[PDB]
C-alpha cells in the first residue's frame, strides 16, 4: 500500500518546496501550475514526486499511458522503416534510395503508418513478417 | 656468385647495415640499368643509378625487394633484371629471388606444389581431434 | 666540401660526422681503457672502475638521507660500494651469459679482441670491482679528511 | 617460420604473388582450375606475416591462408 | 613574369552533382554497398588530391574553398557583431565597467534554462560570455550598439561577397597554375597589401577613433555625451582641444618632425592604470612602426620589374659544408606542393596562437581586460588549444607532403634528402631528450610525493628544501624589469609588470603583479618542455619514417592513411603517418592540459585577487603555488579537487550549464575509450549478430552495415578524447572563473 | 539444372552468403573443381580497411549449390 | 588489547620495517596504542578469530604453526 510514500499535499516535506518551485516558461504562474499538478504524486521524505511502476491503475499516469504512447509511436517509427525498406528492395536499384530518400514513397509510407499494428498483426498471423530460418544468412559455428 | 657489382653513388646514410648484417645474414641486389637515373633506397634518402651494373646491400630481404619493385615500376625503362641474394659471414652466397631466372608471377614449368592443400579450407579437422600432439589443424 | 661523409662504406648504416668519427673523437675513445690497443682486463677495468667510483661519490655523498649529518660521507661511501657490487655483479652476469665480439663502428674500427671471451669479461668484472672500491674509498678519504674542503660546499649550497 | 597454405579454391589471379613483399608466393601450374595455375609458397621461411596476399585474395573465403607461427629473425623482419 | 591569365567558365553551375554524392572520387561513385562508403564519402571530401591528378584543378579548388571558409568565417563575426548590438548589454557595460559583467547571449525560456540567465548588472539577465569581445569593442572605440549593428551587417555582406569570389573563382573566371607558382607576387602582396596594408588602416583607425574615445572614456565621460568618432574627423578642433599636435597639420610626418607626434605616439611601455590594459598610443604608434616595416618588407620579392629577389637564389646560394648542396630543391618542393605550404603555415600559425596566448595574458591590450579575469583565462586557454592543434596538423601535412608529395628526384643531396639519411640519428636523440625531460621533469614530482608521503619535507624539491631556482630565467626577469631606462632608455615603463615593478591594479583588483619564479616554476617548465619535446617526437617520427623504415621499407606505397601492414614482423599496428598524428593529438592534449593547468594555478595563486586597503594583495587560492605545485598530490588536492568546488556545487545556479558540461566531458572521455581499447573485429562480429536479426523480421538495408575502419576507429576514439577532455576543461575552468574572478 | 541466370542457394557454410540466393553468371564445362560463377547482391568483407567496394562472386561447385 | 575493547582498538596486521621512513611518517604510523610503526589490518581477521574462539596470542601461535605442517604436508 506504501506506506512509505506520502501524497505530496499530505506530505510536509512537499508545501516547502512547492512554494520555491521556479518558472520554466515565459509564463508566470508556471511555478504554481507545477506545484499544483505535481501534488496528485506520491512524496518521499524528501518532498519530490515518486512514479510507482507496478500497472495500477490511480497510478498509471506514471507509465502505462505514457509507456502504451511510446510503444504506439515507436511501432510507427519501425513498421514505416520497415515498409519503406520492403519497398525499395525488389526494383533492382535499392542502395541509391537508401542513400537518397525516395520522398515520394516514404510520405505515403509515414501518413498510413497510423495503423501499424492492423498491419503487424496481418503479417504475423500470414507469416509474411518473420523470415524461416532456411531462408537467412547465418555466420559458421 | 663473389658478386661483381658496383656500388651506387650515394652519400651514407643511418638507416643502412648494422652489426647483425656482418655477424648474421645481409641481402644484395645487383641490377642492370642502360641510363643513370636517381631512385630511392628504403635505407632513406635517395641515390644514384649509375650507368652500367648496380651491388647494394640491405638487412633485410624485404628491403631488397622493395628496391626491386622500385626498380621494376614507376621507371620508364621498366628494369626487371634484378638478382637478390644473400650473403652469410662464413661468405656463402644464396642466390634467391628470380630461381627459376623468371618472376614468380609469372608461371613456370619445373616448380613443384610448395604448401598446397587438396581440400578445402572449411574442410579442416577439428583441434580436440589433433590433442597432446604436434600435428596443428592445418597439417 | 663535404664534413660530413661515410666511414668509407655507405651502405652501413653510419656517418662519419665531425663528433662521430673526424679526428679528435677516433683518438680518446681509442685511448680510453675500453678499446686502448695494449691494455689486458684486469686493466681496462681497474681504470674504468676507479673512475666510476671516484665520480660516483658525488651524488651520494652530498645527496642521500644523511646528507645534514655527519654519517653522510661514511653513508655515500657504503652506498658507492653497493652500487659498484651491484653493477660487478651485473658484468659477472652478463660475461657468464657469454659474450660476443664488442662492436665495430667508425669511431673504433678495432675492438678488444680480449673482451670477446668469457674469461676477458671476467677478469673486467673483478677489475671494476677493485676500481670502483678503490675509487670510492680514495673520493672518501679526499672529501673526509680536510672535513670541510669548501670545493664540496660548492653542489652542495646548490644541492641544498 | 610461418606457414602459407594455398587451398583448391583458387582461380590463379596471381594476386597473392604481386602482394607478397618477401617472394614467398610463386605460380605452378595446376590441371584444376580455369587459369591453369595455383599459388605454391616454396620458401615460407621468409614469410613475415602480414597477410598482404590474404588481403587481395579474391575468394569468399581465402584461398591462401596464413598462419602465424614460430618467429625467427627473418618473421620479425629486424635488421639488426 | 607575374600576369593574370584565367580560364572563363571551366565548371559548370548546375545542381545534378549535388544530388549525386561520391562524384569527387571515382572509388565513391560506385554506389554505397557498404556504410563504409558513408564514412569515405566524408574523410577524402576535402582531400583535393586524391580527387584529381591535376596540380592546377587542385589549386582552384583550394582557392574557391578559401572563399567559402572566409564566407563561414565572416557569418560568424557578423553573428558575434549582431549578438553585441541586439542581445547583449554593451551599452550597460560602457557606464559600469567594474561591476558589470560581459554578457551577448540570452537563454529562451522553454524548459528551467531560464536560470542559465545569470544576473550581471543594469538590469540584463543572460550569459556571461568570456570572449572578450566587449573590451576588444571598447579599444575600437565603438560606443553604441548601432554602431555594432552596422558592423553585424557589413559582416554579412562581406559572407556574400566571400560567396560570390568562390563561386566566381571557380565557375566563371578560374586562375591558371602558374598564376599561383609566382609566389613572389603573393607574398609581396601578403606582406605590404595584407599585413601591411591591414596594419596601416588600423593605426589610422586608432590614431582617429580609438585614441580620442578612449581618453574621453577614461577621462570620466559618459558614452552617450561622447561625440561620435566622424566629427573628431570632420571637425578637426574636437580632435586637437585634447592631444593637442592635431593643431598643426600632416606636414610635421612630411618634414621628418615626428617627435611632435609624441602626445599620442607614445613608447609609455606599461598598461594604462585607470583600465589595466595597454596606452592605446602605444598600440597605435605600434601599428604604424610595423605597418612601415611590413611595408617596406614587402618590397623585398621580384615580380614584374628586375627589382627583387626570386626567393631560388636566396635557397641556392645558402649551403654550407655540413650540408652540401643546401636549398635546392626546396622552391619547388613549395611551389608544387600544397601539403608542404600547409605544414610550413599550420606550425607557423600555430606557434603565432601560442604566443599570442603568452603576450596577452602578460600585456593585456584591451581596457578592463585584465580586471575580468574569466576573459583573460579563456582566451588563454583557447589559443593555446588552438595553436596546439594547428601544430599538430602541420605534423599531419608534413607527413601527407612525405608519401604524396615528395619526390627523390628532384631531392639529392640537399637538406630533406640529409634529414631522411639521418633520420634514425635524430629520432634517437630526440627519443633521448624525451625520456631524461620525463625522468628529470616528473620524477623530481615523483620524489616529492614520495618525500612529503615519507615525511621528510627537508629532502624534496622545494624552495624550503633543496632548491631548484630558475636562475637564467629570473637573471632575464631582471634584465627585462631594468630595461625601461637603461637598455630601452626611452620606455616610460616595461613592456609588462610580469618581470618586475609594482602591482598594476584597476578597482579592487589586481590587473598585473609581478611572477616570480621558483622551484615549482622550474619544475613545471621543464614537464612543458618535456611534454612539448615529446610531442615533437611523435610528429617529427611521423614525418621522417612517413615512406620507409627498418620495418616496412615500402610504406609510401601503402600512402599515408593506412591502418597496419599486418600482423607480421611481430605485428606493425599504427605504423602510418596519419597514427603518429593520432598519438600526438593525445600528448598535444596532455601538453596544453598541463599549460593552462600552469596558468590557472600561477595566476590564481600569485596574480591575480583583490588589493587590501592596505596595499597588500589576497589572491585567489592563497599563494598555494610555491608548495603545493611540487607535488602531484598537491595539484590533484589544491588544484583538482579545490578549484572544482564551483563546478560541482554549480547546479540550481547560473553557473549549471557549465557543471552539465562538466559532467558531459567526463562521459565523452569516458566514451572515447570504446573507441580507443577496442578493435574492428569485435564491433563487426557483434553487427554480424545484429545483421541476422534484421534479416529475421525483413529489415536488411540495402546499405550492408559494417563496422567503423581502423583508421576510422582511432580518428572516432582520438576525437572524442579530446573533445570529452577540452569540454572538461572549459567548464571546470569557466564555472571557477567566473566564481571566484 | 545449373544454368546461367538461375537463382541459386549457397551450400558452403564459411562463404559470406552462406543460406543465401544468388545468380549464376557462367558453369565452366571443362574439368574443375569449382565450375559454376555465382554473383550476389551484397558483397563480400574483401578489401583493405577503409574499402569500400568488395566482391560479390565466387566460383563453387555442383554440391555446394541447390536450386530454387 | 583487541579482545578487550573491540569497538575502541584498531586491529594490527603486521609492523612496518622501512629504511625511507622520515619523522613524520614514524610518527603518523605509530597507531592503534603501539610504540612502532605499523599497519592497521583491514581484512578483518581479528572478529574472525575472536569470534570462532581464539583468546590469547599463544592460541594463533599454535594455529600459524599447524598451518604451517599443513602446508609442509600439502
Ligand atoms: C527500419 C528501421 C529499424 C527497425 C525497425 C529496427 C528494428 C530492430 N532493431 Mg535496429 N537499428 C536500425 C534500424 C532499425 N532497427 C539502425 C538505423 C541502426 C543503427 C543505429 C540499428 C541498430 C541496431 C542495434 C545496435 C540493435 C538493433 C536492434 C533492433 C531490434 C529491437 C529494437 C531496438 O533495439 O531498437 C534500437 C534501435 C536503434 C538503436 C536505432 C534505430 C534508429 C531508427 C529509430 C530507425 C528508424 C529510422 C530509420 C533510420 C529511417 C526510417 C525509414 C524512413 C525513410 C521511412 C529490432 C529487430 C537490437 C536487436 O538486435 O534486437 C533483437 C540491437 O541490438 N538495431
Ligand atoms: C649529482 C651530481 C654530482 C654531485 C653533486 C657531485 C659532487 C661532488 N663531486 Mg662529482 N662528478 C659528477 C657528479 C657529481 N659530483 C660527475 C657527473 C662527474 C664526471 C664529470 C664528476 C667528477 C668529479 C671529479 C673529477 C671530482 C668530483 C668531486 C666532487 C666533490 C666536490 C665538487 C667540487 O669540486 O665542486 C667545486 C663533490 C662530493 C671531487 C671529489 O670527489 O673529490 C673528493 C673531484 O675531484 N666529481
Ligand atoms: C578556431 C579559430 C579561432 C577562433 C574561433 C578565434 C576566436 C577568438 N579570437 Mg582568435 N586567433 C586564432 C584562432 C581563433 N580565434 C588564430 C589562428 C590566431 C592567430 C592569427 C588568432 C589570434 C587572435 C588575436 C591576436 C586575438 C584573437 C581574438 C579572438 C577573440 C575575439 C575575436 C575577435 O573579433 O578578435 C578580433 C581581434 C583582432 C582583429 C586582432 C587580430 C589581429 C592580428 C594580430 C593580425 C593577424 C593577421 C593575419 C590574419 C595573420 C597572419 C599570420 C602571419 C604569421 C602571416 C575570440 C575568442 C582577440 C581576443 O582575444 O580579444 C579578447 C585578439 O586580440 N585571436
Ligand atoms: C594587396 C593585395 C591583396 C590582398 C588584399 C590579399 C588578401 C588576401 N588574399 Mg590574396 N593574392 C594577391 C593579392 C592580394 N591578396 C596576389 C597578387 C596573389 C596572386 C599571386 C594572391 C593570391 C592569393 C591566394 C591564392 C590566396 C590568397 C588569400 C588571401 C586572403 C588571406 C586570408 C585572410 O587572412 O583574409 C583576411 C583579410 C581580409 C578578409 C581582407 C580582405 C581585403 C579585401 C580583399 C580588399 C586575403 C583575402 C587566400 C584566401 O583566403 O583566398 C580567399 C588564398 O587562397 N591570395
Ligand atoms: C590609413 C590610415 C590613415 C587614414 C586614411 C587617415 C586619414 C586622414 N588623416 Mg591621418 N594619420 C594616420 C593614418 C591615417 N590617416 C597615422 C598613422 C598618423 C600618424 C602619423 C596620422 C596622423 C594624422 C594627423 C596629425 C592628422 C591626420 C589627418 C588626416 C585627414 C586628412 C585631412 C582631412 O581629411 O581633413 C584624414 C582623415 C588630419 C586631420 O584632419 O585629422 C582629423 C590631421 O591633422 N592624420
Ligand atoms: C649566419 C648565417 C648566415 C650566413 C653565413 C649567410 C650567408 C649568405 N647570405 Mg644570408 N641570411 C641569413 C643567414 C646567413 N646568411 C638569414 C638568417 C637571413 C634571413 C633573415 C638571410 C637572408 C639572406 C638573403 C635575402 C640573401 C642572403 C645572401 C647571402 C650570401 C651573401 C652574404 C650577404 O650579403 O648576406 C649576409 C647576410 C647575413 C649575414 C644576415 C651568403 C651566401 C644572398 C644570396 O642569396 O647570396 C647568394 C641574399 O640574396 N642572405
Ligand atoms: C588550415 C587547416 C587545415 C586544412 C584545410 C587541412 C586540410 C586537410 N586535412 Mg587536416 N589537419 C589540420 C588542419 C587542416 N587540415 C589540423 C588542425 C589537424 C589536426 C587534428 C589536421 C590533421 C589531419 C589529418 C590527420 C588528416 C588531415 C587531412 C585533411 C584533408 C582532407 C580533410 C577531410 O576531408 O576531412 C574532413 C573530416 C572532417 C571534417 C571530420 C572532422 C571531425 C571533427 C573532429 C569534428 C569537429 C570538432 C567539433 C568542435 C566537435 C563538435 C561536436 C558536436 C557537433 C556534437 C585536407 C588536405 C586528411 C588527409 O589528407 O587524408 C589523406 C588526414 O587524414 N588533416
Ligand atoms: C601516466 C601515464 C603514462 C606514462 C607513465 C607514460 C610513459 C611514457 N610515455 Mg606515454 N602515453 C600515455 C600514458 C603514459 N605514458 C598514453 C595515454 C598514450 C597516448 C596514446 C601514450 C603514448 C605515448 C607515445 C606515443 C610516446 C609515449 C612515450 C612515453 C615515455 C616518455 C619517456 C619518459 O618520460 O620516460 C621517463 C618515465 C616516466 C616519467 C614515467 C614515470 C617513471 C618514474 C619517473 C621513475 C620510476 C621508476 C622506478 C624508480 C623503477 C624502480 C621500481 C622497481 C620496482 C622496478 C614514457 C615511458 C614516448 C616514448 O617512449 O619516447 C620517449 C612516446 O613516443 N607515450
Ligand atoms: C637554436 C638551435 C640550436 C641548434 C644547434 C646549432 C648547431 C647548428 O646549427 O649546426 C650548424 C650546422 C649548419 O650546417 P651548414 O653550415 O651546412 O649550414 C648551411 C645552412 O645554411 C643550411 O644549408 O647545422 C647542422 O650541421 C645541423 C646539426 C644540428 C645537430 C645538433 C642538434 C641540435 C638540436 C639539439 C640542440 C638543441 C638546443 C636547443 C636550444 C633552444
Ligand atoms: C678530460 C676530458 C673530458 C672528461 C672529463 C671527465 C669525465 C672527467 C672525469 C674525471 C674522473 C672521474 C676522474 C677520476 C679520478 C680517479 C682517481 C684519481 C682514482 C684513483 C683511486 C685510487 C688511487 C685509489 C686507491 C686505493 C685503492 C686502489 C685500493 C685501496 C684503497 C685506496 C683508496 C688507497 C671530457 C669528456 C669533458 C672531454 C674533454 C676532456
Ligand atoms: S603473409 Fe606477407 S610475406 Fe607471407 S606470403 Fe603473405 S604476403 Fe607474403
Ligand atoms: S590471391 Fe588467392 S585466388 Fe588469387 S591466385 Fe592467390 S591464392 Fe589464388
Ligand atoms: S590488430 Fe588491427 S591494426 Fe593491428 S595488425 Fe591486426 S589488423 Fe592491423
Amino acid at each position: 500500500d506504501l506506506s512509505h510514500l506520502t501524497p505530496c499535499s499530505e506530505s510536509p516535506a512537499y508545501q516547502a518546496k512547492a512554494k520555491s518551485f521556479r518558472n520554466t516558461t515565459s509564463d508566470p504562474e508556471s511555478g504554481q501550475k507545477r506545484a499544483e499538478s505535481y501534488a496528485e504524486a506520491l512524496c518521499g521524505p524528501e518532498g519530490y514526486p515518486h512514479l510507482v511502476v507496478d500497472g495500477r491503475l490511480d497510478h498509471a499516469g506514471d507509465f502505462i499511458i505514457p509507456g502504451l504512447l511510446f510503444l504506439y509511436v515507436a511501432g510507427w517509427i519501425g513498421w514505416v522503416g520497415r515498409s519503406y525498406l520492403i519497398a525499395i528492395r525488389e526494383e533492382k536499384d535499392t542502395e541509391m534510395k537508401e542513400i537518397i530518400i525516395d520522398v515520394p514513397l516514404a510520405i505515403n509510407k509515414m501518413l498510413f503508418g497510423f495503423m501499424w499494428p492492423l498491419q503487424a498483426f496481418g503479417e504475423f498471423t500470414s507469416g509474411k513478417l518473420t523470415v524461416k530460418d532456411s531462408e537467412i544468412p547465418v555466420s559458421p559455428r | 656468385i663473389q658478386l661483381t657489382g658496383t656500388m651506387p653513388k650515394f652519400g651514407g646514410s643511418t638507416g643502412g647495415l648494422l652489426s647483425a648484417a656482418d655477424r648474421e645474414e645481409k641481402y644484395a641486389i645487383t641490377w642492370t640499368s642502360k641510363t643513370e637515373q636517381v631512385f630511392e633506397m628504403p635505407t632513406g634518402g635517395a641515390a644514384i643509378m649509375n650507368e652500367g651494373e648496380n651491388l647494394l646491400y640491405f638487412a633485410r630481404k624485404e628491403q631488397c625487394l622493395a628496391l626491386g619493385t622500385q626498380l621494376r615500376t614507376k621507371f620508364k625503362p621498366k628494369i626487371e633484371d634484378y638478382k637478390i641474394y644473400r650473403i652469410y659471414p662464413t661468405g656463402e652466397t644464396q642466390y634467391l629471388h628470380p630461381a627459376d631466372g623468371v618472376f614468380p608471377e609469372k608461371v613456370n614449368e619445373g616448380r613443384e606444389f610448395h604448401g598446397k592443400k587438396d581440400r578445402n579450407i572449411g574442410k579442416n579437422p577439428e583441434p580436440v581431434t589433433l590433442k597432446f600432439s604436434g600435428k596443428t589443424p592445418y597439417d | 666540401i663535404d664534413v660530413v661523409n661515410h666511414g668509407g662504406d655507405p651502405q652501413v648504416g653510419n656517418l662519419s660526422t665531425p663528433i662521430n668519427g673526424s679526428a679528435f673523437t677516433k683518438a680518446f675513445i681509442n685511448a680510453l681503457p675500453a678499446y686502448r690497443k695494449g691494455l689486458s682486463p684486469n686493466r681496462r677495468g681497474l681504470e674504468v672502475g676507479m673512475a666510476h667510483g671516484y665520480l660516483l661519490y658525488g651524488p651520494f655523498a652530498v645527496l642521500g638521507p644523511l646528507r645534514l649529518t655527519e654519517y653522510g660521507p661514511t653513508a655515500g661511501l657504503l652506498a658507492t660500494i653497493g652500487l659498484v657490487s651491484i653493477l660487478t655483479i651485473c658484468l659477472s652476469i652478463y660475461g657468464a651469459v657469454g659474450v660476443s665480439k664488442p662492436t665495430e663502428t667508425l669511431t673504433t674500427p678495432e675492438v678488444p679482441m680480449d673482451l670477446a671471451t668469457k674469461e676477458g669479461w671476467s677478469e673486467f668484472a673483478g677489475g671494476f670491482l677493485l676500481g670502483g672500491c678503490g675509487g670510492a674509498f680514495f673520493a672518501f678519504f679526499l672529501c673526509q679528511t680536510p672535513h670541510l674542503q669548501p670545493l664540496i660546499e660548492v653542489a652542495s649550497n646548490i644541492w641544498s | 617460420s610461418h606457414s602459407v597454405k594455398i587451398y583448391d579454391t583458387c582461380i590463379g589471379c596471381t594476386q597473392c604473388v604481386r602482394a607478397c613483399p618477401l617472394d614467398v608466393l610463386e605460380m605452378v601450374p595446376w590441371d584444376g582450375c580455369k587459369a591453369g595455375q595455383i599459388a605454391s609458397s616454396p620458401r615460407t621461411e621468409d614469410c613475415v606475416g602480414c597477410k598482404r596476399c590474404e588481403t587481395a585474395c579474391p575468394t569468399d573465403f581465402l584461398s591462401i591462408r596464413v598462419y602465424l607461427g614460430a618467429e625467427t629473425t627473418r618473421s620479425m623482419g629486424l635488421a639488426y | 613574369k607575374a600576369k593574370v591569365i584565367v580560364d572563363k567558365d571551366p565548371v559548370p553551375t548546375s545542381f545534378e552533382k549535388w544530388g549525386k554524392p561520391g562524384h569527387f572520387d571515382r572509388t565513391l561513385a560506385r554506389g554505397p554497398k557498404t556504410t563504409t562508403w558513408i564514412w569515405n564519402l566524408h574523410a577524402d571530401a576535402h582531400d583535393f588530391d586524391s580527387q584529381t591528378s591535376d596540380l592546377e584543378d587542385i589549386s582552384r579548388k583550394i582557392f574557391s574553398a578559401h572563399f567559402g571558409h572566409l564566407a563561414v568565417v565572416f557569418v560568424w563575426l557578423s553573428g558575434m557583431y549582431f549578438h553585441g548590438a541586439k542581445f547583449s548589454n554593451y551599452s550597460a557595460w560602457l557606464a559600469d565597467p567594474l561591476n558589470i559583467k560581459p554578457s551577448a547571449q540570452v537563454v529562451w525560456p522553454v524548459v528551467g534554462q531560464d536560470i542559465l540567465n545569470a544576473d550581471v548588472g543594469g538590469g540584463f539577465h543572460g550569459i556571461q560570455i568570456t570572449s572578450g569581445f566587449f573590451q576588444l569593442w571598447r579599444a575600437s572605440g565603438i560606443t553604441n550598439e548601432y554602431q555594432l549593428y552596422c558592423t553585424a551587417i557589413g559582416g554579412l555582406v562581406m559572407a556574400g561577397l566571400m560567396l560570390f569570389a568562390g563561386w566566381f573563382h571557380y565557375h566563371k573566371a578560374a586562375p591558371k597554375l602558374e598564376w599561383f607558382q609566382n609566389v613572389e607576387s603573393m607574398m609581396n602582396h601578403h606582406l605590404a597589401g595584407l599585413l601591411g596594408l591591414g596594419s596601416l588602416g588600423w593605426a589610422g583607425h586608432q590614431i582617429h577613433v580609438s585614441l580620442p574615445i578612449n581618453k574621453l572614456l577614461d577621462a570620466g565621460v559618459a558614452p552617450n555625451e561622447i561625440p561620435l568618432p566622424h566629427e573628431f574627423i570632420l571637425d578637426p578642433a574636437k580632435m586637437a582641444e585634447l592631444y593637442p599636435s592635431f593643431a598643426q597639420g600632416l606636414t610635421p610626418f612630411f618634414t621628418l618632425n615626428w617627435g611632435v607626434y609624441s602626445d599620442f605616439l607614445t613608447f609609455k611601455g606599461g598598461l594604462n592604470p585607470v583600465t589595466g590594459g595597454l596606452w592605446l598610443s602605444d598600440t597605435a604608434h605600434h601599428h604604424l612602426a610595423i605597418a612601415v616595416l611590413f611595408i617596406i618588407a614587402g618590397h623585398m620579392y621580384r615580380t614584374n620589374w628586375g627589382i627583387g629577389h626570386n626567393m631560388k637564389e636566396i635557397l641556392e646560394g645558402h649551403k654550407g659544408p655540413f650540408t652540401g648542396e643546401g636549398h635546392k630543391g626546396l622552391y619547388e618542393i613549395l611551389t608544387t606542393s600544397w601539403h608542404a605550404q600547409l605544414a610550413i603555415n599550420l606550425a607557423l600559425l600555430g606557434s603565432l596562437t601560442i604566443i599570442v596566448a603568452q603576450h596577452m595574458y602578460a600585456m593585456p591590450p584591451y581596457p578592463y581586460l585584465a580586471t575580468d579575469y574569466g576573459t583573460q583565462l579563456s582566451i588563454f586557454t583557447h589559443h593555446m588549444w588552438i595553436g596546439g592543434f594547428l601544430i599538430v596538423g602541420a605534423g599531419a601535412h608534413a607527413s601527407i607532403f612525405m608519401v604524396r608529395d615528395y619526390d627523390p628526384a628532384k631531392n639529392v643531396n640537399n637538406l630533406l634528402d640529409r634529414v631522411l639519411r639521418h633520420r634514425d640519428a635524430i629520432i634517437s636523440h630526440l627519443n633521448w631528450v624525451c625520456i631524461w625531460l620525463g625522468f628529470h621533469s616528473f620524477g623530481l614530482y615523483i620524489h616529492n610525493d614520495t618525500m612529503r608521503a615519507l615525511g621528510r619535507p627537508q629532502d624534496m624539491f622545494s624552495d624550503s628544501a633543496i632548491q631548484l631556482q630558475p636562475v637564467f630565467a629570473q637573471w632575464i626577469q631582471g634584465l627585462h624589469a631594468a630595461a625601461a631606462g637603461a637598455t630601452a632608455p626611452f620606455a616610460s615603463a616595461g613592456v609588462s609588470p610580469v618581470f618586475g615593478g609594482e602591482v598594476v591594479a584597476v578597482g579592487g583588483k589586481v590587473a598585473m603583479m609581478p611572477i616570480t619564479l621558483g622551484t615549482a616554476d622550474f619544475m613545471v617548465h621543464h614537464i612543458h618542455a618535456f611534454t612539448i619535446h615529446v610531442t615533437v617526437l611523435i610528429l617529427l617520427k611521423g614525418v621522417l619514417y612517413s615512406r620507409s623504415s627498418r620495418l616496412i621499407p615500402d610504406k609510401a606505397e601503402l600512402g599515408f592513411r593506412f591502418p597496419c601492414d599486418g600482423p607480421g614482423r611481430g605485428g606493425t599496428c599504427q605504423v602510418s603517418g596519419w597514427d603518429h598524428v593520432f598519438l600526438g593529438l593525445f600528448w598535444m592534449y596532455n601538453s596544453l592540459s598541463i599549460v593552462i593547468f600552469h596558468f590557472s594555478w600561477k595566476m590564481q595563486s600569485d596574480v591575480w585577487g583583490t588589493v587590501l586597503p592596505d596595499g597588500s594583495v589576497s589572491h585567489i587560492t592563497g599563494g598555494n603555488f610555491a608548495q603545493s605545485a611540487i607535488t602531484i598530490n598537491g595539484w590533484l588536492r589544491d588544484f583538482l579537487w579545490a578549484q572544482a568546488a564551483n563546478v560541482i556545487n554549480s547546479y540550481g545556479s547560473a553557473l549549471s550549464a557549465y557543471g552539465i558540461m562538466f559532467l558531459a566531458g567526463h562521459f565523452v572521455f569516458a566514451f572515447s575509450l570504446m573507441f580507443l581499447f577496442s578493435g574492428r573485429g569485435y564491433w563487426q562480429e557483434l553487427i554480424e549478430s545484429i545483421v541476422w536479426a534484421h534479416n529475421k523480421l525483413k529489415l536488411a538495408p540495402a546499405i550492408q552495415p559494417r563496422a567503423l575502419s581502423i583508421v576510422q576507429g582511432r580518428a572516432v576514439g582520438v576525437a572524442h578524447y579530446l573533445l570529452g577532455g577540452i569540454v572538461t576543461t572549459w567548464a571546470f575552468f569557466l564555472c571557477r572563473i567566473l566564481s571566484v574572478g | 539444372a545449373i544454368q546461367r541466370g538461375s537463382k541459386v542457394r549457397i551450400l558452403r557454410k564459411e562463404s559470406y552468403w552462406y543460406k543465401d540466393v544468388g545468380t549464376v553468371a557462367s558453369v565452366d564445362k571443362s574439368g574443375i573443381l569449382y565450375p559454376v560463377i555465382v554473383r550476389f547482391d551484397k558483397v563480400n568483407y574483401n578489401g583493405f580497411s577503409g574499402s569500400a567496394t568488395g566482391v560479390n562472386t565466387n566460383n563453387f561447385a555442383e554440391h555446394e549449390l541447390e536450386e530454387v | 588489547q583487541w579482545i578487550k575493547d573491540p569497538l575502541n582498538v584498531r586491529p594490527i596486521a603486521h609492523a612496518i620495517w622501512d629504511p625511507h621512513f622520515g619523522q613524520g611518517a614514524v610518527d603518523a604510523f605509530t597507531q592503534a596504542g603501539a610504540s612502532s610503526p605499523v599497519n592497521v589490518a583491514y581484512s578483518g581477521v581479528y572478529h574472525w578469530f575472536y569470534t570462532i574462539g581464539m583468546t590469547n596470542n599463544q592460541d594463533l601461535y599454535q594455529g600459524a604453526v599447524f598451518l604451517l605442517i599443513l602446508s609442509a604436508l600439502f
